[PDB]
């Protein structure tokens, strides 16, 4: 029985660990507004042969 | 003001379930492990007056 | 024993005995098992690790619907 | 007999750990789903779930 | 921190006196009483602070049969504190038992470190 | 504190080395000794003997890394100088 | 007893500053590593009064340091002055760990400090180059976008974590507040470990040169020792002030000082002085995951240096084979730097192969059969029968 | 992940200025710790005119 | 650390040799007195650190006289090489006189220390 309380304790405690570590990493990763997709739109009919259009 | 209500009382019933659980498990706990001091006795013997 | 006993001695780098390490390779085994039972525990959120975890236990977590 | 209950999990630490950490991972995924649930169906009509049904026509 | 050769002072100027004692007696008593250490098992010559280097010295010239007596008292004070419980009222200390045994070894070593540390600056004396 | 490990060097009075005995250290106090007693002398005799018993140690190293880093220099700029064809390509390449 | 040995928060200022019984004999390179904490705690000082006058963002980083370096009051002064003794802090620790290697203070007595302080080299090393990704000039941010794609290595987790670190698919607003956040927090645990540090050491206290004994005889700090660092920092400052005033710009690169600008990049992408040896090692050897592991692996090897060598005499003063050894691995070192600063063609990467494989070499190998013909020559050479 | 400088590279094509990758006018890597050829983004194109996203 | 075991092991073996002996004795005897420590007056038998206990076990167990003359040879090393100096060509420690005292102090422990480490992992025989 005693031991049995110190793993319902545990679990819970890891439970609550994992979920405010969860937290805090997620915090530091990337946010709503960073993924914004780009479409971009080149003239190749403007592009000569020798260059590099970037 | 908060688009964030409904995740935040989610998490919030969560957090205090949990807490509550582990409240009442520490609470025994301590009752449990404390009790091998608590229910301690003391029987003062006097010495012999000697010296 | 009249009169020689015939002593060996065991291999050893020191303090570990190859009776040691007998002794305790299951332990470790498992250790290193439960270390990542635990780990696989401690991740959840990452959609690569998600995915993995979805497919091998198919009647326990079957929660990735919206 | 709780004899053997107690030497199959309690003897050894390397198992009540691991026990202990597989219940963590069942029961941090139970009990999210279940309150997940509780709070869903506690409001009806006042989730989009059915609102969005509600609209379509 | 206060000496208690003032409060030796103080104490027999409003003892001797008859009107005062008569005015001033009576109140002591119940404000003992609703103190509460009587109960607890603490005699008061044992609740005082007891760190300072003259009560160190008081201390370190108590014959045996007391301070084996006060180590008792305060561990099962700390004991019954500890448990939030107080002790029966049978075992308290009685009005009576509250004798101060340890105020004339405060007393003589109070007034023997007053009069050495003035003794420095005395004077070329006439 | 609580007690800690055995240590080969202590405080003041338990230094804890070997015991000694008929050592007997001098001194001349430093206002009553004009400090500056050896300032030239001493300067470049010694200076000069200990540059001369400790010279072959670095000149070694740096003489053979300085002649590694001129041949590899010497190869490199003589790649690019007319040869671009006929010895970049066969190494190069 | 005296005030000296009884308030604590006095108590332990003499046990480490007024009264330490360091060893006779000791020559100017424990004073230069006393130098070293110095300028580390003046590194912080001026950061901090930095910090108060610096923006964060990434379209008004540069703008910031700009106004830091024109349009304040005795400004610039603070500005080379960090920069400047960030480089005078690379170069003394890297003089530091030159001295422990030659004398013999890694061994045995001093593991755990040889330990803390490899880990101070591999936060420092990441605090500059957090710092000098701060501020975001046109070769930091490719540097940036380099080392935060080193981590794409590592199988399976190689664009979750990187996704994660990175904070977005591009260097911007949150790459650079991370930066900035991390360059300002990590300097403080840098201290903490200086902290433990100091209490590894003072267990056992300083090594002689010679590698003798120091249990004889000893002298205390204050009023002996605490001249000889004042005057070892006097030279520091001294020659300091040279650059930073004379000549400000020879301890670095000028490139720092252009806009970020993700469209193209410069001729040659180089680190600062400081990590050119460990930038070359990585042109070395053309496998990627050999390479991100190659360098924790030159750090790791400084890490196992102790149990290594199996000289019973300490220090290298007493070797003749085993310094000259020491000294051919100091130009190693700087041959290495050299090598990566210059570029990658037909004579260089065998240069830097063979200098990588010299270099790891005497680490592991040369050392114990260098030490063993030593101790061997020695007990040989002085009996007879 | 550093920009090849065009035109450049001993394979008339691009290299890498940090340490060494010369893609060819393909876009193969040939020499450098590069394991992979650079890849290629999804793209439709619009008569005289292309989108990319 | 390594062991004197096997470098005694060693020297035998290449003392024992008589051409392998005449190779090596002449560049020993050139290595050692190139060494630079028989000037500023160090006999090698104190040159071994002093931080493994089998050390402090050899120390323990040098008379009196020895360990006295030891305790000079090096407080008078760390003067000289204070002053930056070296010993008057008077001092050296002439090549004929530096013997060994102190190793079979380090063999009669060392050997002792092994068969420590080794009996612990016996087996049961047979
Ligand atoms: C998870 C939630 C668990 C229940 C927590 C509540 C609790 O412990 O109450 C017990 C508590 C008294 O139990 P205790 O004082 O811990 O132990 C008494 C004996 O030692 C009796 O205990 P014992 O040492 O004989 O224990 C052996 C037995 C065997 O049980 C186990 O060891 C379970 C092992 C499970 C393995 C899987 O365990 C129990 O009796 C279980 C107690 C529950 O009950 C109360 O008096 C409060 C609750 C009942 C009144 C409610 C009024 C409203
Ligand atoms: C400068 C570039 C090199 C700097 C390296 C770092 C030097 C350092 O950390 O300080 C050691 C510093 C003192 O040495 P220490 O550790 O006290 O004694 C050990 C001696 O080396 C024991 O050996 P020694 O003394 O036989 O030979 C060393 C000799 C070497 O000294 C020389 O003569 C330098 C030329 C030979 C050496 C060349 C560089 C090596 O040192 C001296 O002569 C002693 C200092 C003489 C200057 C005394 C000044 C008295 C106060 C004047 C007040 C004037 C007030 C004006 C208004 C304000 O050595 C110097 O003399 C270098 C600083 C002087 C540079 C003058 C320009
Ligand atoms: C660019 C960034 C620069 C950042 C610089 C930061 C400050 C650097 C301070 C350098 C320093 O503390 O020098 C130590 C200091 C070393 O002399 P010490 O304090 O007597 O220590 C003995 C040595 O370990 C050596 O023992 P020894 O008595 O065999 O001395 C032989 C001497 C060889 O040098 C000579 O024979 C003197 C002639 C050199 C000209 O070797 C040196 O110490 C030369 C190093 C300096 C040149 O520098 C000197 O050489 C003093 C001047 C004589
Ligand atoms: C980057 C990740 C960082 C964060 C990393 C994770 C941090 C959060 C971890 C939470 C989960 C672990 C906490 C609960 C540990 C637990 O339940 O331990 C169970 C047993 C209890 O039993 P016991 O006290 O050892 O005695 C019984 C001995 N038997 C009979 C078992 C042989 O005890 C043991 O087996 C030994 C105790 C193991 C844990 C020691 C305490 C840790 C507290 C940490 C608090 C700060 C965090
Ligand atoms: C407190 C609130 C902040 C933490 C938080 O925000 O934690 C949020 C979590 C649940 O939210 P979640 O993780 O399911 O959100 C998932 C998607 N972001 O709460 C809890 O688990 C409460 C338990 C707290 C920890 C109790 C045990 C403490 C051990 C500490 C060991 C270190
Ligand atoms: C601008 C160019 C400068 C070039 C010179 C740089 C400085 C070098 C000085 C070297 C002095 C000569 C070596 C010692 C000679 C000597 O000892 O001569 C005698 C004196 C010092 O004798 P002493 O007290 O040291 O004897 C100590 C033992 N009793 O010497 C000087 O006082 C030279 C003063 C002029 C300089
Ligand atoms: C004093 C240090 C100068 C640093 C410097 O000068 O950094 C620049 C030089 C580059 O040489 P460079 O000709 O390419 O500079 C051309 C641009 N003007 O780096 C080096 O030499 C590094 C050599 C040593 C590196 C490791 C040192 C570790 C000790
Ligand atoms: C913040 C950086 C550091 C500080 C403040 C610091 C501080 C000190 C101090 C005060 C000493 C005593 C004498 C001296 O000043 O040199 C010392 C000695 C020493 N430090 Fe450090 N140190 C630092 C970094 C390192 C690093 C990175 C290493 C090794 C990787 C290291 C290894 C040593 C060693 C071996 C000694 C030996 C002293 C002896 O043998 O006599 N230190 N350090
Ligand atoms: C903890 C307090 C510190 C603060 C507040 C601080 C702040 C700053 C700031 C604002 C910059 C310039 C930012 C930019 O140019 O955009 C900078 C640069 C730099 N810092 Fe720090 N710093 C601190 C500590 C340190 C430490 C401890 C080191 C290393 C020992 C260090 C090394 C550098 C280096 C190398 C640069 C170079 C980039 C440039 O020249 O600006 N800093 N720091
Ligand atoms: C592209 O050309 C190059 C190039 O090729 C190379 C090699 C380099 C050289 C760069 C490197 C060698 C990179 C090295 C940098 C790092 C290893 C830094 C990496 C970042 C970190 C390690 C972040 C550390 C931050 C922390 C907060 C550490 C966490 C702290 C902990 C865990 C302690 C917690 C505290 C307590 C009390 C427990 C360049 O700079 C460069 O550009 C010119
Ligand atoms: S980044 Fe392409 S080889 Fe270096």
């Amino acid at each position: 029985y005693a031991y049995f309380m110190v793993g319902a304790m545990g679990l819970l405690s890891s439970a609550g660990a994992k979920s405010t570590v969860e937290t805090f990493i997620s915090s530091m990763t990337a946010t709503a507004d960073v993924l914004a997709m780009a479409k971009v739109e080149v003239n190749l009919a403007a592009i000569p042969l020798g260059k590099n259009v970037v | 003001a908060e688009p964030e209500h409904d995740e935040r009382k989610r998490l919030g019933l969560k957090t205090v379930i949990i807490l509550s659980s582990l409240y009442l498990l520490s609470i025994w706990v301590k009752k449990f492990k404390w009790a091998g001091i608590k229910t301690r006795k003391f029987v003062f013997n006097p010495p012999k007056p000697r010296k | 024993y009249t009169s020689h006993l015939s002593s060996k001695t065991g291999l050893h780098f020191g303090r570990l005995s190859l009776r040691s390490l007998t002794a305790y390779a299951p332990n470790l085994m498992l250790w290193g098992g439960a270390s990542m039972l635990g780990l696989f525990v401690f991740t959840e959120g990452w959609p690569k690790f998600q995915d993995t975890l979805y497919k091998k236990i198919p009647l326990l977590g079957p929660t990735l619907e919206d | 007999s709780f004899s053997s209950l107690y030497k199959t999990f309690f003897k050894r630490n390397a198992v009540f750990v691991g026990t202990i950490f597989a219940g963590a991972f069942v029961f941090q995924t139970v009990f999210d789903t279940a309150i997940t649930s509780w709070y869903e169906n506690h409001n009806k009509g006042k989730l989009w779930k059915d609102v969005k049904a509600r609209i379509a026509a | 921190p206060q000496s208690f050769t003032s409060i030796a002072r103080i104490g027999d100027y409003i003892l001797k006196s008859p009107v005062l004692s008569k005015l001033c007696v009576p109140v002591a008593n119940q404000f003992i009483n609703l103190a509460g250490y009587k109960k607890l098992g603490l005699k008061f010559d044992d609740l005082i602070a007891e760190e300072n280097p003259i009560m160190q010295t008081a201390l370190r010239r108590l014959p045996e049969d007391e301070s084996y007596a006060r180590a008792y008292r305060i561990i099962r004070a700390h004991q019954t504190e500890l448990t939030h419980h107080l002790l029966p009222r049978n075992e308290w200390i009685k009005a009576q038992e509250d004798v101060p045994y340890l105020l004339p070894y405060i007393l003589e070593a109070e007034a023997a470190a007053k009069e050495k540390d003035e003794l420095d600056n005395i004077e070329v004396s006439k | 504190g609580p007690p800690s490990g055995k240590t080969y060097m202590g405080w003041w009075g338990h230094m804890g080395g070997p015991k000694q005995k008929g050592i007997t250290s001098y001194a001349v106090s430093p206002y009553a000794q004009k400090p500056l007693q050896g300032i030239f002398h001493n300067a470049v005799f010694n200076s000069f003997r200990r540059f001369k018993s400790q010279f072959l140690y670095v000149l070694i190293p740096a003489g053979i890394y300085w002649y590694w880093w001129k041949n590899g220099n010497e190869y490199n700029e003589f790649l690019y100088s007319k040869a671009g064809r006929e010895e970049l390509e066969r190494v190069n390449v | 007893m005296a005030f000296r040995k009884s308030n604590v928060y006095l108590s332990l200022v003499n046990s480490y500053i007024i009264d330490s019984p360091q060893p006779s004999s000791i020559n100017y390179w424990w004073n230069m590593g006393s130098l070293l904490g110095l300028c580390l705690v003046i590194q912080i000082v001026t950061g901090i009064f930095m910090a108060m006058h610096y923006s964060s963002n990434i379209e008004l980083a540069f703008s910031s340091v700009e106004h830091i370096m024109r349009d304040v009051h005795n400004g610039y002064i603070l500005r080379y002055l960090h920069a400047n003794g960030a480089s005078f802090f690379f170069m003394v620790m890297f003089m530091h760990m030159a001295k422990g290697l030659y004398y013999g203070s890694y061994r045995s007595p001093r593991v755990t400090l040889w330990n803390v302080g490899v880990i101070i080299f591999i936060l420092t090393i990441a605090t500059a180059f957090l710092g000098y990704c701060c501020v975001y000039g046109q070769m930091s941010h490719w540097g940036a976008t380099v080392i935060t794609n080193l981590f794409s290595a590592i199988p399976f987790v190689g664009n979750d974590i990187v996704s994660w670190l990175w904070g977005g698919f591009s260097v911007s607003n949150p790459t650079i507040q991370r930066f900035f956040a991390l360059h300002y927090l990590v300097p403080f645990i840098i201290a903490a470990m200086v902290i433990m540090h100091l209490m590894a050491l003072h267990i056992h206290g300083s090594s002689n040169p010679l590698g003798i004994t120091g249990n004889l005889d000893r002298i205390p700090m204050h009023s002996y020792f605490i001249f000889k660092d004042l005057v070892t920092v006097f030279l520091f400052m001294l020659i300091l002030a040279l650059f930073v005033f004379y000549s400000p710009n020879t301890l670095g690169h000028p490139d720092n000082y252009i806009p970020g600008n993700p469209l193209v990049t410069p001729a040659s992408i180089v680190p600062e002085w400081y990590l050119l040896p460990f930038y070359a090692i990585l042109r070395s050897i053309p496998d990627k995951l050999l390479g991100v592991i190659t360098m924790f692996a030159a750090i790791l090897v400084l890490l196992v240096l102790p149990f290594t060598d199996r000289s019973v005499v300490r220090g290298n003063t007493f070797k003749v084979l085993s310094k000259f050894f020491f000294f051919i691995f100091v130009f190693n070192f700087v041959l290495l730097g050299q090598i990566g600063a210059c570029h990658v063609e037909v004579p260089y990467v065998l240069m830097g192969q063979i200098a990588t494989f010299i270099y790891f070499a005497y680490f592991l190998i040369i050392v114990p059969v260098i030490s063993t013909i030593e101790n061997v020559l020695f007990y040989i050479g002085r009996v007879n029968k | 992940g550093c920009v090849p400088i065009g035109e450049a590279g001993d394979f008339g094509g691009w290299f890498c200025p940090c340490h060494g990758s010369h893609y060819d006018i393909s876009g193969r890597i040939r020499k450098g710790p590069a394991p992979l050829n650079l890849e290629i983004p999804a793209y439709e194109f619009d008569g005289d005119k292309v989108i990319v996203g």
